[PDB]
């Protein structure tokens, strides 16, 4: 249960082969409730998430905070990842706690292509987290005047 | 230079320094290592 | 980074409108003086 | 009393009136192109 979780955040590609052909759960949950799926769509381990894809491993399971591994992914730029998270079922439109979307967060750092991928993959452009803002309000917060556009 | 003067016009006479070393000199001077704003007398926009 | 301290919320207008601190400022990275050009052969410098 | 004061009044009159202020310079650094005119600013100074 606890070694798919740290072979996953590590990066250890055949471990995590042996361990669901040894019977790992690929939806067990450290304690804020982070996957295999959620720490590999963080550190950005592409084919580690495309085995436990493979594998069952929930596309939206949601931590403690309801965030999902396409937020981690849209948040930090792993375009690929995201693209994979997708094409496998991942609720483009999933919100956190907050009212986050994967959309908002790839706005907030500027990564033009996930947004992009995103709206292709119907991410609602006028979703509003709790303080009522969008992405595009966002891009104008940040002087962001490319996405501003695409928005 | 003279009480009130400015860093700006500090600055062209120190390029004619400079110039005059790299060219009346060009056989004797490597480099003029130029400071606009202090001296030997103080500091100021007036001293270099 | 600039573009953080660009968007430091200075108000929020009676209309709800934001003012940030990139509408009252320019904003870069920069010396902490001034007082002091430094030129090598004409060049910029700095140095120890 | 009379004029509805007191010693904390008078402690901030003091450190507001008896200052000593630094100002900066007219065509302070780093200057404006063309800047003729560099003089110190002198605003409050010390009571004596």
């Amino acid at each position: 249960g606890k070694k798919l979780l740290e072979a996953a955040r590590a990066g250890r590609d055949d471990e995590v082969r042996i361990l669901m052909a040894n019977g790992a759960d690929v939806n067990a949950a450290d304690v804020v409730g982070w996957t295999p799926l959620h720490l590999a769509a963080y550190w950005g381990h592409l084919e580690i998430v495309e085995v436990l894809l493979k594998n069952g491993a929930d596309v939206n399971a949601y931590d403690t905070l309801g965030s999902t591994p396409l937020h981690l992914a849209a948040h930090f730029g792993h375009l690929e990842i995201v693209e994979v998270l997708l094409k496998n079922g991942a609720d483009v439109n999933a919100k956190d706690d907050n009212g986050i979307t994967p959309l908002h967060l790839a706005a907030n750092r500027g990564h033009l292509e996930i947004v992009e991928v995103l709206l292709k993959y119907g991410a609602d452009v006028n979703a509003q987290d709790k303080f009522g803002k969008t992405a595009f309000d966002i891009s104008i917060n940040n002087g962001n005047e490319d996405l501003a556009e695409i928005l | 230079l003279p009480a009130g003067a400015t860093q700006e016009r500090t600055q062209k006479v120190l390029n004619e320094v400079t110039h005059y070393y790299l060219t009346k000199e060009k056989n004797n001077v490597e480099s003029v290592f130029a400071w606009n704003g202090f001296g030997f007398a103080g500091r100021g926009q007036n001293t270099g | 980074s600039t573009e953080e301290f660009g968007k430091i919320l200075l108000k929020v207008n009676q209309d709800g409108s934001r003012v940030l601190l990139r509408d009252v400022a320019k904003i870069e990275l920069g010396g902490e003086n001034y007082d002091i050009i430094a030129e090598f052969n004409g060049q910029p410098a700095s140095g120890l | 009393n009379k004029f509805q004061l007191t010693p904390v009044d008078v402690i901030t009159a003091i450190k507001a009136q008896n200052a000593q202020v630094a100002a900066g310079q007219l065509g302070g650094t780093p200057p404006v192109k063309g800047q003729q005119l560099n003089a110190s600013i002198i605003a409050q100074t010390r009571l004596t």
